[PDB]
């Protein structure tokens, strides 16, 4: 039932959410590829594939700030994504300035980071 | 609106509070005293003169239903003072728990408290999710039991458990009847919480256990005191590192059980070849008997020897990973989603 859920996956493209206060909530666009070192994210890359089909990966990617609270959702959102995707979704975990040349790769411009980000729900 | 409750039945405490907390607010011995109608946790300790004490949950299970029920009566009543029939309530179980045991705990929550709504957690699950993850291995040793759970992509993989043949009690136990080679004789419930206290204070893992021996016995640096109520004063030696060696050994115990190294290694292999790196690379610590001073090290050493080199070892170890179980099962019922995860009382009922 979850509104973020039902928008999940449905076109290719890229979809990211960053935890707030124990819920996911949509990033700006026009935000994408510059991350708050304070927070944790859930990302989630939606390929077409050849036969049309679609393909899944989710990453969660955590600050060097981020609080316990945040990481630990981010976690459970991207187990929560995946069971709502049928389990067909490659989980990947992301560290601030460890990512996957996969996760990189999704922005043109590259990773960047702020300082900063939304209170701890905790 | 409503806030839930979250209650780890630990076989040596039992942890307690609300959803959205960064730790639990009620800590109390897993203890029921009925005379020699009952009293439960540190007031049955403190009248253990007068009663016959009992621990309702025997390395991680419930075998006392009936004294288990006071432990949560207590837990709602006297810990938090909150109608539970009023609360959803997150409950925790340990690893392989059998569903029977499930079922009469729910049972208990949903027809004699009137929860309205509950959801039971594994403890290991939860501790992962608490260290930001969704894959690894998560050894937990708390007082009662020791476990090693390997999660993949957010679940545990059941035929993959594995238990050390040994926990924080056994150590307690271990430390009274080495520190006989001193002099001390402790031996009472209340000194083995005395001693229980001597070990989390003065106690820490070797690196090198036969290397730390030689390098004790060359000095009294080794040699630390502790004060005892009475106000003696007892100096412990080389039996601080001794008394947790027994994780890695377990023959120091008379067990034959393999070590926590061992046991880990183990339970990784049973894992399919192609998610091993994913467990090796994210062994997680929880629980009280994780909280030794060089367990990483240690672990790190000793799983490294005996994993192939290919591989790439890395323990975490929380510093909060005394009360990782709980504090997971807080962020999962803190949870936007957490209303579609519980089971309802009119559902239970229904079934
Ligand atoms: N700092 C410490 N160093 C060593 N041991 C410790 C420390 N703190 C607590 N312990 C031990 O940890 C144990 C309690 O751990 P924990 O609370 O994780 O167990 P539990 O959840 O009640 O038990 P179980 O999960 O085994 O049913 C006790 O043996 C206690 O003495
Ligand atoms: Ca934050
Ligand atoms: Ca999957
Ligand atoms: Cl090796
Ligand atoms: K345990
Ligand atoms: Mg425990």
């Amino acid at each position: 039932e979850h509104p973020e859920f039902l928008k999940a996956g449905k076109e290719p493209g890229l979809q990211i959410w960053r935890v707030e206060k124990f819920d996911l909530v949509p990033v700006p666009p026009n935000l994408y590829g510059d991350f708050f070192t304070g927070d944790a994210y859930v990302i989630l890359k939606t390929v077409q594939l050849r036969q049309g089909q679609l393909q899944y990966d989710l990453h969660y990617w955590l600050g060097n700030e981020c609080s316990q609270d945040e990481s630990g959702a981010a976690a459970i959102f991207t187990v929560q994504l995946d069971d709502y995707l049928n389990g067909r979704a490659v989980q990947h975990r992301e560290v601030q300035g460890f990512e996957s040349s996969t996760f990189s790769g999704y922005f043109k411009s590259g990773l960047k980071y702020k300082k900063g980000g939304v209170a701890s729900g905790f | 609106d409503v806030q839930a409750l979250v209650v780890d039945n630990g076989s040596g405490n039992v942890k307690a509070g609300v959803a959205g907390d960064d730790a639990p607010r009620s800590v109390f011995p897993s203890i029921v005293g009925r005379p020699k109608d009952a009293f439960v946790g540190d007031e049955a300790q403190t009248k253990r003169g007068i009663l016959t004490l009992k621990y309702p949950i025997e390395h991680g299970i419930v075998t006392n239903w009936d004294d288990m029920e006071k432990i949560w009566h207590h837990t709602f009543y006297n810990e938090l003072r909150a109608a539970p029939e009023e609360h959803p309530v997150l409950l925790t179980e340990a690893p392989l728990n059998p569903k029977g045991n499930r079922e009469r705990m729910t049972q208990i929550m949903f027809e004699s408290f009137n929860v309205p709504a509950m959801y039971v957690a594994i403890q290991a699950v939860l501790s992962l999710y608490s260290s930001g993850r969704t894959t690894g291995i998560v050894l937990d040793s708390g007082d009662g039991v020791s476990h090693t759970v390997p999660i993949y992509e957010g679940y545990a993989l059941p035929h993959a458990i594995m238990r050390l043949d040994l926990a924080g009690r056994d150590l307690t136990e271990y430390l009274m009847k080495i520190l006989h080679e001193r002099g001390y004789g402790f031996s009472t419930s209340a000194e083995k919480e005395i001693v229980r206290d001597i070990k989390e204070k003065l106690c820490y893992i070797a690196l090198n256990f036969d290397e730390e021996m030689k390098t004790s016995e060359q000095s009294s640096d080794i040699e630390k005191s502790y004060e005892l109520p009475d106000g003696n004063i007892i100096t412990v030696g080389n039996e601080r590192f001794r008394c947790p060696e027994a994780l890695f050994q377990p023959s120091f115990l008379g067990k034959e059980a393999a070590g926590i190294h061992t046991t880990t290694f183990n339970s990784i292999k049973k894992c399919d070849v192609d998610i091993r790196k994913d467990l090796y690379g994210n062994i997680v610590l929880s629980g009280g008997t994780t909280m030794y001073e060089g367990i990483g090290e240690r672990l790190t050493r000793d799983i490294t020897t005996l994993a192939p080199s290919t591989m790439k070892i890395k323990v975490v170890a929380p510093p909060e990973r005394k009360y990782s179980v709980w504090i997971g099962g807080s962020i999962l019922s803190s949870l936007s989603t957490f209303q579609q995860m519980w089971i309802t009382k009119e559902e239970y009922d229904e079934s």
